[PDB]
RNA sequence: AGCUACCAUCUGUGGGAUUAUGACUGAACGCCUCUAAGUCAGAAUCCCGCCCAGGCGGAACGAUACGGCAGCGCCGCGGAGCCUCGGUUGGCCUCGGAUAGCCGGUCCCCCGCCGGGGUCCGGUGCGGAGUGCCCUUCGUCCUGGGAAACGGGGCGCGGCCGGAGAGGCGGCCGCCCCCUCGCCCGUCACGCACCGCACGUUCGUGGGGAACCUGGCGCUAAACCAUUCGUAGACGACCUGCU
RNA sequence: CAUAGCGACGUCGCUUUUUGAUCCUUCGAUGUCGGCUCUUCCUAUCAUUGUGAAGCAGAAUUCACCAAGCGUUGGAUUGUU
RNA sequence: GGAUGAACCGAACGCCGGGUUAAGGCGCCCGAUGCCGACGCUCAUCAGACCCCAGAAAAGGUGUUGGUUGAUAUAGACAGCA
């Protein structure tokens, strides 16, 4: 049943402590709690650290356990984990809520404004879809 | 310290409240479990005990030292006029218990019956269901009625008959006649709303409720005695013929 | 809040959802419980039950009518369980226990709006997975409650029409989608408003 | 100590099909379907192959007391497939002394009539649980045949039918009366 | 003695000069301590133990931390000990897998006081090496020297339980 | 046309288990849960409003039966977002789990 | 006559979870194992039933005050005012649930044109998201462009349907009367702009109690005492009767 | 044949139904034995229900478990317990 | 503060405001952990839960968790079957 692991070169992203919002790889395993943790490209040198803290993703990197960060960087670079993940719907998931939370007044009004107009459009056209679905003529 | 000898209590735990019962009428409390495989019946009756007698009959016990000899037996005759069924009450049940969903009374309500809602009859105008037996009579209130009986049907899970006793058959001084709900068993809701209708206004004889040689239950309130004391109450034993203060009652 | 809070009992823990109840009511806000049979209590059946026949063995030796008084029904002995957490024999303390309402199974007034969860007292994040654990509604069932079957009828009924408005709800969620496919450059100026700003990913 | 990972897989045959719905095991076999759910159990279930049809068990950080329900599982998922392959099959017989146990199979094997154990009046009838079929042998004298797919239900059958015949106020050592489970095996000897 | 997180001490002490050896000798200990106060003091507690030294008839030449030489690499740590049960006393040998040697001894003071209920001033460490793993023979220790470790992460027990305190939604334990 | 003030509840005076301190309130304010979301509260002025029987002056307009006890935010309490409150006069034991404003009138941003 | 006696006579009751215990399957511990997970049987015990009482606990139903100015009910938000109690300062109209798993969509089959399956497709640190959604208050006048125009507002009438667990609620039609305004972006000016200041802003036509006027539609009763009964009784209370 | 049933020499407990030890309360007074009457409670179970063991063939008995629902009497002598 | 309490722990006292502590605490009663606290141990059909302190021993357990010593084993352990 599950499809996400830790492992070596498995990438996690980081939800509170110190580096929160952050990705990392697991480079080793310490005593079934914590994981030697190594963020070459996002700015997280090598420590352990705690897998409650951990989320992991969909993305495994290959380098050999206990690998040098030249070694997880260069992994890391190639098939570059920054773009694949900002492509991800997580990724833009915490930027839309990033972006929400440091909406203005300005911004909330405009929103205010493009939300009613797009509602009343949008159930306008429910409405019509209801109506023209009520003709049924049929045995 | 432990009493000398054992001795098993005076009197039972069960009845514990000894008062004066809050009814006259002795209220059935439970009525037979309802399976809708038996076809529709009543599962009660109102009587009045007029008096004891003895009879002899033949015992067919086998193994009895009485098998095939005439004994007497004290009987107990209980007068048994035929009721009349003057309404329908359904119940629904609700996490907190049975509650009342629907009362619909019939046409034409007997005045011995009628006298039961009066206090004063003698100073009163007979003005009760007056204007509820005009509904059994215009189309809206027709259509109300059907209304009724369809939400009883489709809503509640037993129903009762309110029945009233015919005291004019009666010897007694009383014209007031007993009301009493009869929970119909046997069958399904709309089939026991049915014969509940085909029942309105009608009688009902205890033929059609009980039979020969059946065990029943006889619910009443017993013979009233007043105030008594514990000797005479609870049946403890009498103080010796020395004590000062008196010898009817409990020591400690 | 100023609202009524409408918390659902079922899956929630006995000791952990009454603490949080008893410090909102005594917040001044008013909270209805419902499915009070659905509540779980920790530990293996048996165990709960001996905890209960010990409070039942409980009366006034004198007069048992005066003493404690045994409540049977699920929601009785949430209330019980909350006024335990109350100050109830003061002023404040009977108010607060007056703005909390607990039922067995959801009445029509509660039965057709939305019910919170409180997740601390929940029992799958508060229990091990593996501990055993008793259900209130066979707990009371089995110390004297005398509702258990109807409750679980009507509990049912309920489910049935619940079933029934949520397939409505489904069926109106995928023609609004339909919608919004339908009025796409008619839509799109506001839409990437929103989703510059975060709402509407 | 908290195991890593502790892991058991079972093989499923050809004519037998197994379908997982979370940790509800149906299994599908020419003698019918049999059906268990191991809710109770956190474990992972997966089944690996399209020729072989392996059904693997796994339990992770598991301790002392749940790494002992692998097997469990396994024992029980391979007890099915047996029960679906060849069925589960109990004789027992019956011992008597003195008094003939005269056992009346009623409707469909599904009710057990015993009548003069120890020779006593009374008549004990045991209800076999659903999907279980007793009968009396044709082969031996005092024989009760008891048939069925779940493990489970026909050997709480047979020891329903052992309890129910049970000498009371007596020396069990010396009076031996009563129906004893002879021999557990299959159907079709296959 | 309490805790905290320990970190490890070089404490290097000698008798004072006396005209009977006019250079006694110098004797070094590592000490396991929260800070350097309690690192003199337990070097105290120590020598006065194995040698005939006090600390009014002595002194400490050095007391410095002694940092990991090797941070970021995980290693196995047997430790051997000493301490004080309610009924006796006894040798125990514990195997640990950390960073930082001192991250170690502090894993096996929490362990000590959660297993045996021992406490700090009952322990007594009288060794700390870095053994290899082949060399290692506690099995939750060894489980962990496997090149292609792979677990899943199973029952994720939600930690924000009061934020929100309450919501419509249950939560999920599966990830 | 709006609020303007941040919806609080009077839970109580500052008190041990056994004495009570009434010339200061704990107010829990809606929303705030965490003590690091309490600086913005910390000298905001509050207003427990109330109604009474006979009327009283209104600044700026006719007398009413609304009175106001006035005060402010001085610290926050505990870990959970509470905040302590010093108003004018105590506040009357009756308005424990009632409602509170804060007005953001003495804003710092 | 009444009262009364094992000194006469009659009546005395069902289920559930389980204890001890005996077992099933089955690991731990390639064997065994009543136990660890999961199951079964099981009793003067326990709980309930039956039975006794009936909450500062509810329900359904009946009748609801004159032969005279005399009371009352419903309808109108009908009006003008009193006395008294204050809280609150947008709403969410709902699947069932799992947690070692979930949610959504779609083709073939089955249960009488909707649900349930099996495929396939997606999402899953839940975005078909309660860390969410909806509504959104300055008001108007010129004045264009877009959404619409199969549109909105009716304390407007009449009919229908659903909802009983505490329905006290919600929805749908037909006729009529109005605005083509209200939603977004713009053009155009105005409103006490009350001269820095608090209790402002809502629910709200709030709840409760007396009273005045106003119209329409309706009703004309019981309880208690006294008297009587004696199935009752210390007294109260109770069962009864009275053209 | 140690342990079906017993248990020497030792040794560890529990109870407050015995008797002591003490003198904390009461000497401007808590009526002091026993019986009678009556209620309730405990279990360390005599009987009854369901059980396990035996040096349990049956019958009778003995040991132990869940268990206090129910019962545990009439008399001679003696103020007596 | 120890629920309660002459003596325990903190601290000794004029009438007040602000700040901070002690001993002790921070699910709710009841101020304060509504920390995304750390590591383990533990299931009790009489669980356990804080000086004085308000209740328990010897002896047991193939319940589980650590530890010590010894022994066997690919020249093939142990257990099952033969
Ligand atoms: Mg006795
Ligand atoms: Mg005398
Ligand atoms: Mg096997
Ligand atoms: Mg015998
Ligand atoms: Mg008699
Ligand atoms: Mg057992
Ligand atoms: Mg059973
Ligand atoms: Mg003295
Ligand atoms: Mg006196
Ligand atoms: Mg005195
Ligand atoms: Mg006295
Ligand atoms: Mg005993
Ligand atoms: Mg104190
Ligand atoms: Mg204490
Ligand atoms: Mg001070
Ligand atoms: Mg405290
Ligand atoms: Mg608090």
């Amino acid at each position: 049943v599950f499809r996400r692991f830790v492992e070596v070169g498995r990438v996690a992203y980081v939800s509170f402590g110190p580096h929160a919002g952050k990705l990392v790889a697991i480079v080793d395993v310490i005593d079934q709690n914590r994981a030697l943790v190594d963020g070459p490209c996002t700015q997280v040198r090598r420590q352990a650290m705690p897998f409650k803290c951990m989320q992991l993703t969909d993305f495994i990197l290959k380098f050999p356990h206990s690998a040098h960060q030249k070694y997880v960087r260069q992994a890391w670079q190639k098939a570059d984990i920054n773009t694949k993940w900002a492509a991800t719907r997580w990724a833009k998931k915490i930027e839309a809520r990033e972006r929400k939370a440091k909406m203005t007044d300005f911004d909330r009004f405009k929103v205010m404004k493009a939300k009613k107009m797009r509602n009343r459009i949008i159930k306008n056209e429910v409405k019509k879809l209801q109506k023209a679905a009520l003709l049924k003529a049929s045995p | 310290s432990h009493r000398k000898f054992s001795a098993p209590r005076h009197g039972s735990l069960g009845f514990l409240p000894r008062k004066r019962s809050s009814r006259h009428r002795g209220k059935v409390k439970s009525f037979p479990k309802d399976d809708p495989s038996k076809p529709v019946h009543l599962t009660a009756f109102l009587g009045y005990k007029a008096g004891m007698t003895h009879i002899v009959r033949e015992v067919d016990r086998p193994g009895s030292k009485v098998n095939k000899k005439e004994v007497v037996e004290a009987v107990t005759i209980v007068e048994t006029p035929p009721m009349v069924v003057v309404g329908i009450v359904g119940y629904v049940e609700t996490p907190r218990g049975l509650r009342t969903f629907k009362t619909v009374f019939a046409e034409h309500i007997s005045d011995e019956c009628k006298r039961r809602f009066y206090k004063n009859w003698h100073k009163s105008k007979k003005k009760a269901f007056t204007k509820y037996c005009k509904k059994w009579q215009d189309e809206d209130g027709k259509k109300q009625l059907e209304k009724d009986f369809s939400s009883m049907k489709k809503y509640c899970q037993v129903i009762r008959v309110i029945a009233h006793t015919q005291m004019r058959l009666l010897p007694l001084r009383q014209k007031k006649a007993h009301l009493m709900e009869i929970q119909v068993n046997g069958g399904t809701v709309a089939e026991k709303l049915d014969w509940a209708r085909e029942r309105l206004e009608q009688q009902v004889p205890v033929n059609q409720v009980f039979g020969q040689d059946e065990m029943i239950d006889v619910i009443g309130v017993t013979k009233g005695k007043g105030y008594k004391g514990v000797t005479s109450r609870w049946h403890t034993k009498k103080l010796p013929r020395k004590t000062h203060r008196g010898l009817r009652k409990v020591a400690c | 809040e100023v609202q009524v809070l409408v918390l659902d009992g079922r899956g929630h823990l006995l000791g952990r959802l009454a603490a949080i109840v008893a410090k909102q009511v005594l917040l001044g806000r008013k909270v209805v419980v419902v499915r009070c049979e659905g509540i779980n209590i920790s530990g293996n059946f048996y165990r709960n039950k001996l905890k209960y026949l010990a409070f039942l063995r409980k009366r006034m030796n004198t007069n048992p009518s005066r003493g404690p008084y045994h409540f049977r029904a699920p929601s009785r002995i949430f209330w019980r369980t909350v006024r335990g957490m109350l100050p109830h024999k003061t002023k404040r303390g009977q108010a607060a226990l007056d703005r909390l309402k607990v039922f067995d199974g959801i009445p029509p007034p509660y039965d057709k709006k939305k019910r919170m969860v409180v997740p601390a007292a929940l029992k799958v994040v508060r229990l091990k997975p593996t501990r055993k654990f008793a259900y209130l509604g066979r707990l009371a069932h089995e110390v004297g409650w005398k509702y258990q079957a109807v409750t679980a009828t009507l509990e049912e009924k309920r489910k049935e029409k619940a079933k029934i408005h949520y397939r409505k709800k489904k069926q109106l969620m995928r023609l609004r989608k339909q919608a919004e496919k339908n009025v796409e450059k008619k839509i799109d100026k506001y839409t990437e408003v929103l989703k510059t700003h975060g709402l509407l990913v | 100590m908290k195991t890593i990972l502790s892991n058991q897989t079972v093989d499923i045959p050809e004519n037998v099909d197994i379908t997982l719905k979370g940790r509800t095991v149906i299994v599908k076999g020419p003698r019918g379907t049999l059906r268990r759910d191991f809710n109770h159990i956190n474990v992972e279930l997966s089944l690996l192959g399209k020729k072989k049809k392996r059904l693997r068990v796994d339990k992770w950080w598991g301790n002392r007391k749940e790494l002992a329900t692998v097997r469990t599982i396994c024992s029980h998922v391979q007890n099915m497939i047996k029960g679906v392959t060849l069925g589960f099959r109990y004789k027992m017989r019956s011992v008597y002394a003195h008094f003939p146990i005269n056992v009346v199979i009623q409707e469909n094997g599904s009710l057990v009539e015993i009548r003069n154990f120890l020779g006593e009046k009374y008549i004990r009838r045991v209800r076999m649980r659903p999907g279980v079929a007793c009968s009396v042998s044709q082969a031996q004298k005092d024989e009760l045949i008891l048939e069925g797919n779940d493990i489970e239900l026909v050997s709480n059958s047979a020891a329903l039918i052992q309890q129910a015949t049970t000498v009371k106020n007596k020396d069990i050592r010396k009076f031996l009366d009563g129906i004893y489970v002879s021999e557990k095996g299959t159907v079709q000897q296959a | 003695k309490a805790s905290g997180t320990l970190r490890e001490y070089k404490v290097v002490g000698r008798c004072l000069p006396t005209p009977k050896c006019h250079t006694p000798p110098l004797y070094r200990m590592r000490i396991f301590a929260p800070n350097h106060v309690v690192a003199k003091s337990r070097f105290w507690y120590f020598v006065s133990q194995l040698k005939k030294m006090k600390k009014s008839s002595g002194e400490i030449v050095y007391c410095g931390q002694v940092f990991e030489k090797s941070p970021l690499r995980v290693k196995n740590f047997g430790i051997w000990l000493r301490y004080d049960s309610r009924s006796g006393t006894h040798n125990m040998y514990r195997e640990y897998r950390d960073l930082t040697t001192a991250g170690a001894v502090t894993q096996c003071y929490r362990d000590m006081g959660a297993r045996h209920r021992a406490r700090a001033h009952s322990i007594q460490i009288m060794k700390v090496e870095e053994i290899a793993a082949s060399k290692c023979r506690r099995p939750a220790v060894k489980q962990f020297h496997d090149s292609k470790i792979k677990f899943p992460l199973p029952h994720r027990v939600l930690r924000r339980q009061h934020k929100p305190r309450f919501t419509t939604k249950r939560p999920n334990t599966f990830f | 046309s709006g609020r303007l003030w941040s919806k609080a509840i009077f839970a109580g005076y500052k008190r041990g288990l056994r004495n009570q301190r009434e010339h200061t309130a704990l107010l829990k304010i809606e929303g705030v849960y965490a003590r690091d979301e309490t600086e913005f509260y910390l000298g905001k002025r509050c207003a427990y409003v109330y109604k009474a029987k006979n009327n009283t002056v209104t600044p700026g307009g006719k007398p009413n039966k609304t009175r106001v006890i006035w005060g402010k935010v001085t610290r926050a309490h505990g870990n959970s977002g509470m905040v302590r409150a010093k108003f004018r006069s105590n506040l009357p034991a009756k308005a424990i789990g009632h409602r509170i404003r804060v007005m953001l009138y003495p804003s710092r941003i």
